[PDB]
RNA sequence: AGUAUGAAAAUGAUUAUUUUAUAAGCAAUCAUGAAUAUAUUAUAUUAUAUUAAUGAUGUACCUUUUGUAUAAUGGGUCAGC
RNA sequence: AUAAUAAUAAUAUGGUAAUAGAACAUUUAAUGAUAAUAUAUAUUAGUUAUUAAUUAAUAUAUGUAUUAAUUAAAUAGAGAA
């Protein structure tokens, strides 16, 4: 309904942010960050359903919480407009949730330690196979096209300074 | 009194100055003077003429002003006189550039292929290059609004000194271009300005010193580096070379191994020379034999085409491109 | 001195010396002298005098300094400037005093405008 | 068959016609502000006029602002040097102005040893080759 | 209190010391005056429509 | 030999076999004032230089023709032929008439699998290239061949496709000069 | 141990760029390829920035001593004092 | 007969303990224009022979510097207890 052409100028960051995503967040999980990492590294770039399945059959305690989070993120994505079979976990990390209560451990022979009690949160960003993954495939293709070939007897720069004199 | 009335009369005065380009006002303009001194323009070229050269055509304000919602607002420039713009000048400058540059290229490389020559000409006087040159010179665009200028209460001299066309305010704000015609592009306006200056120079000097314009062009345009060897891209050069040899009084070209090392390695070196009789035409190194052969043919073709005769020689008119 | 092949050749290089510092140049080359020129201002032209070698692809005239009559070699002074500012620190091995040796040497950008056999 | 590769020329400022690198200088000062005294004195005292007479290809803007006194140059390449001349005397300001006018606009940069000449041109003699050398290796 | 005439070399000039506040006030008055002009014209047009 | 200049290597004061890269030695080496002949230690592939262009490509009124600088260092008798066609070794033949050509064309359309280019060449004592120039095959056959080629390409791995791309880029680069 | 605010650092996880699975030491500096990013004068054969190809040089800091890479003193890191 | 800046010729410019001279950052007091087109703080990239300040962009605050400058002073500068 218009004869006006346009050209859009976005940055890399702007491109990244505007692709359809969904941002899951856990509640105050009772665990170490290290323990969370030990699981979460497995769920790197998986499809959300696959990740959920892995969490269900994992032996770890954080696993259930991670599964629940993934389920919530899927539900959010559905509400927005996205599909659950389209969603993959783009990023998933953990962090300290703060207010870890220290508590002295009394040892033998008038010695002591301090026992902290770590609480964490897992956040994750689900992105779409339909868009983000396609975009990065396209970028990879462009990079491949750009890539200058290996030339056998090719023009390499004569590195070093000339010194105001012909050496040949 | 009313501030609107004060603004309106200022605008009217500005419009009148644009229509005239009165000489005293143009002289007062510091930017014009500095431009004149920078380029070492002739004293016969008046400051009014220089101001005019910076004035692009802008008779009527376009329909796209009606909506800034569609991504355009033209609020900087003021309407110009029909018979006092850079338009006629610009055309003349373009013609001069197309003549002289091309002639210089032909003098340099009398056998240069037609497509290659055209590319070289473009390189020397393309719109982007011309715009860059204008920027380098210091031809700045009138980006500031008329209202803003009035508020600052700046003279009309400064306006005259700047480049004046329908430059779209909010051109790429929020990363949104509108893709308008050539009559609203900055690069094009800058190109026109540099061509208009050349035309003005020609107009003033033609009767006294006819070649003054052409030496100015040589100084500014033809002084720029262009390796003509980087312009070429052959397809089946051996066949073309053979055709060339047939056309001239030369024996059939055959490629022969001069030197060889590292056969049966990742990166050998094969030197082959395309001989016509005992004379070698092209020398070709390569990783493969085929590659070396190809390179020798391309070298021969380069030597044929990019042959540059001396000025002392009588004119070399080539016998056309080698039609394979 | 039969200087005919040099005169004929389309490509041609020079090895002129400013204060015995050699600089190998063609026309268009942009020399960067490592000092502040006092004599010439920006825009001034320098006629090179102590030209050691004038060379084609296969020949070279050599003189110390080649006859000024035989050639031309005009440089233009295209901007006095400086190197980037640097501050190396000077200190001994059990001494808290660390003297900062600030440095920002001068440069003079020449451009070889003309180079030809006269 | 032969085809062109679209390519653009490189401007060497010096070779044909020298365009002077410094195009515009802005003298900025403050009426209040004791740091702008030497700048103010310079503006007053017939030196600026002489300067403008000497260099009519540079335009000399004179601005008033609340902050420290400023000398911003503007060059052909599009770069902009800005020197703050706070608490400098007249003569120091003038020296700074001279320095600015001297500059080709390009960014400051570390040079390696003997990194003297900067050519666009292909070598007049070729690049060395072991097959084509005068003395063959062994 | 320098001026462009003071220096007597035409490449030198002094930009006009107009305070930002004064400029803003001027802008306000002009745009306000335009608005007033427009509103009166619209009212007149409405009155004419009502009449016939 | 027009010019009788003394000839010089690009001389260092140091040992050239051990210190060829040492610019300092070159800088040190002074030689007596005059004209010299320093033959270039380079191939003349990319050079548009006037001392590199051959005499046949120079114009008739060029002074440079007479001067001895396009040196014929190599000899065509000594060098052996590289990727040379059989026409170039033993001369081109223009023997086949119109009728023979028409017969060849008829054959090729009829059955390009049986009567292939090489077979035609063998029959008529002529080149496969010439056969191709003379006669088109049935477009169906060409389409089949294209489809086969596409299938082969698909059968590749990722690596092979990349290598083929690189090869193509190299080929393109060869013809630049 | 006020209330707001908080891209202050140490510290953790994750992503991106880049280097890294035949190479040996204060982990820097200088030389020098390559890859990537940004660049409303890259006109380019462009400029800056980031990055342990490769090469060269390089015995933490302080204190106390005739004298310390010392296997002599002292410091887990950063913030405030 | 001075001061500032710039020339030329000459001599000098490693430094622990130590002596002498000159600056800057920070905080308070006296005097004090200006202003959201401004100021402050932070990040990034430029600039000035650069512990400092300045330019531009970006961010957050504030209808605003005890601001520039000169003085007076100091809980006035921290990898070393
Ligand atoms: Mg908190
Ligand atoms: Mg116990
Ligand atoms: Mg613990
Ligand atoms: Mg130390
Ligand atoms: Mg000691
Ligand atoms: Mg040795
Ligand atoms: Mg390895
Ligand atoms: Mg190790
Ligand atoms: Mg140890
Ligand atoms: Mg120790
Ligand atoms: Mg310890
Ligand atoms: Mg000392
Ligand atoms: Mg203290
Ligand atoms: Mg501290
Ligand atoms: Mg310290």
């Amino acid at each position: 309904n218009s004869s006006e052409r346009y050209k859009l100028k976005l940055t890399k960051r702007e491109i990244e942010v505007l692709e359809p995503s969904v941002y899951a967040q856990s509640y105050r999980i009772k665990s170490s960050m290290k323990k969370a990492t030990l699981l979460l590294r497995l769920l790197g770039g998986l499809d959300v359903m696959k990740a959920i399945s892995q969490c269900h059959f994992s032996n770890k305690k954080i696993a259930r919480e991670v599964a629940e989070l993934l389920q919530k993120g899927v539900k959010d994505g559905q509400k927005l407009g996205l599909k659950p079979e389209d969603l993959y976990i783009s990023q998933i990390w953990t962090g300290s949730d703060g207010f870890w209560r220290k508590r002295v451990e009394f040892k033998a022979r008038t010695r002591i330690g301090i026992i902290s009690h770590p609480y964490i949160h897992v956040r994750c960003i689900l992105r779409t196979k339909s868009v983000t993954k396609r975009r990065l495939a396209y970028e990879a293709h462009l990079k491949e096209q750009k890539r200058a070939p290996w030339v056998q007897l090719g023009d390499k720069p004569i590195r070093g300074v000339t010194g105001g004199v012909y050496k040949w | 009194e009313s501030e609107l009335a004060k603004y309106k009369e200022y605008y009217q005065g500005l419009k009148s100055t644009v229509n005239e380009i009165p000489e005293s006002v143009a002289s007062k303009s510091p930017s014009l003077r500095t431009l004149h001194k920078r380029l070492q323009l002739p004293n016969e070229l008046t400051y009014s003429t220089l101001s005019r050269c910076l004035t692009c055509p802008s008779a009527k304000l376009p329909d796209k002003i009606n909506n800034p919602t569609k991504g355009a607002a033209f609020v900087n420039t003021v309407p110009t006189n029909k018979y006092l713009d850079n338009h006629g000048l610009n055309i003349m400058g373009k013609n001069l550039l197309s003549y002289h540059v091309t002639k210089s290229i032909i003098q340099k490389y009398p056998r240069l292929p037609t497509v290659v020559l055209n590319a070289a000409v473009n390189a020397y006087i393309s719109e982007a290059v011309l715009a860059h040159i204008a920027k380098y010179w210091g031809i700045e665009v009138e980006t500031t609004s008329v209202l803003s200028r009035y508020l600052k209460m700046e003279p009309f001299e400064f306006t005259l000194g700047r480049l004046k066309f329908f430059n779209n305010s909010l051109n790429s704000k929020d990363g949104i271009e509108l893709i308008t015609g050539k009559n609203f592009s900055e690069t094009s306006a800058l190109a026109m300005s540099v061509r208009s200056i050349i035309a003005a120079i020609w107009a003033v000097t033609e009767q006294k010193d006819s070649q003054a314009v052409y030496r100015f062009i040589d100084d500014h345009i033809m002084s720029r580096k262009l390796d003509i060897t980087k312009m070429f891209q052959f397809e089946q050069p051996t066949r073309e070379l053979a055709m060339l040899c047939r056309r001239e009084g030369l024996e059939k070209p055959v490629s022969k191994l001069v030197a060889e090392s590292g056969r049966l390695s990742k990166s050998p070196v094969f030197i082959v020379h395309v001989f016509s009789g005992e004379e070698t035409l092209g020398e070709g190194y390569g990783s493969s034999l085929k590659e070396a052969k190809a390179r020798a043919a391309t070298d021969a073709l380069m030597k044929w085409y990019c042959y540059e005769p001396l000025a002392q020689q009588e004119p070399v008119i080539d016998p056309g491109t080698v039609v394979v | 001195t039969d200087t005919t092949p040099l005169k004929l050749s389309n490509e041609l290089y020079a090895i002129f010396k400013i204060h015995n510092r050699p600089y190998l140049v063609t026309e268009g080359d942009r020399v960067i002298l490592p000092f502040k020129l006092k004599q010439a201002e920006v825009g001034d032209i320098l006629n090179m005098t102590d030209v050691t070698t004038l060379g084609s692809r296969n020949y070279k005239l050599v003189g110390h300094p080649i006859n000024t009559s035989l050639y031309t070699l005009k440089a233009t002074v295209v901007g006095k400037t400086k190197r980037a500012f640097q501050t190396r620190e000077v200190t001994k091995r059990r001494n808290r005093r660390v003297r900062h040796a600030k440095s920002k040497g001068d440069l003079t950008i020449l451009r070889i405008s003309e180079l030809s056999m006269n | 068959v032969v085809k062109a590769i679209a390519r653009n020329s490189i401007g060497r400022n010096g070779v044909g016609a020298f365009v002077f690198p410094c195009r515009k200088i802005t003298l900025q000062f403050c009426n209040w502000g004791g740091s702008s005294e030497g700048m103010r004195k310079f503006l007053t005292s017939k030196r600026l006029d002489k300067w403008g007479q000497e260099f009519p290809w540079i335009q000399f803007e004179v601005m008033r602002k609340s902050g420290h006194p400023l000398l911003r140059a503007e060059y052909t390449n599009g770069r902009e040097k800005v020197i703050c001349v706070r608490n400098l005397n007249i003569d120091n300001v003038e020296n700074k102005l001279k320095l600015l006018k001297d500059s080709d606009g390009d960014i400051l940069r570390r040079r390696t040893k003997n990194d003297n000449v900067e050519s666009l041109n292909s070598s007049v003699r070729g690049i060395w080759s072991p097959l084509h050398a005068a003395k063959r290796h062994r | 209190h320098p001026f462009s005439d003071n220096y007597a070399s035409p490449n030198i000039y002094v930009v006009n010391d107009v305070t930002s506040k004064e400029q803003k006030s001027k802008y306000d008055t002009i745009m306000k005056e335009i608005q007033k002009l427009e509103d009166d014209a619209t009212r007149k047009a409405l009155e004419t429509a009502r009449s016939a | 030999k027009q010019f009788g200049f003394p000839k010089t290597q690009v001389t260092t004061i140091y040992n050239k076999t051990k210190s060829a890269s040492n610019y300092k030695g070159y800088l040190k080496h002074r030689d007596a004032p005059g004209m010299y002949y320093q033959p270039s230690e380079s191939i003349a592939t990319g050079s548009v230089n006037s001392e590199t262009i051959p005499r046949s490509f120079m114009a008739a009124s060029d002074p440079r023709r007479g001067l001895d600088m396009p040196v014929q260092s190599t000899k065509a008798k000594q060098c052996p032929n590289v990727l040379v066609g059989k026409s170039t070794v033993n001369g081109k033949t223009y023997h086949l008439g119109p009728q023979e050509i028409d017969e060849i064309r008829k054959l090729r359309l009829d059955n390009p699998q049986k009567y292939t280019r090489k077979f035609l060449a063998a029959k008529y004592g002529i080149s496969p290239l010439f056969v191709s120039m003379v006669s088109k095959p049935s477009e169906q056959h060409v389409q089949i061949m294209e489809s086969r080629l596409q299938e082969i390409q698909s059968r590749w791995k990722e690596k092979r496709r990349i290598a083929r791309e690189d090869r193509k880029r190299r080929k393109l680069l060869w013809y630049q000069a």
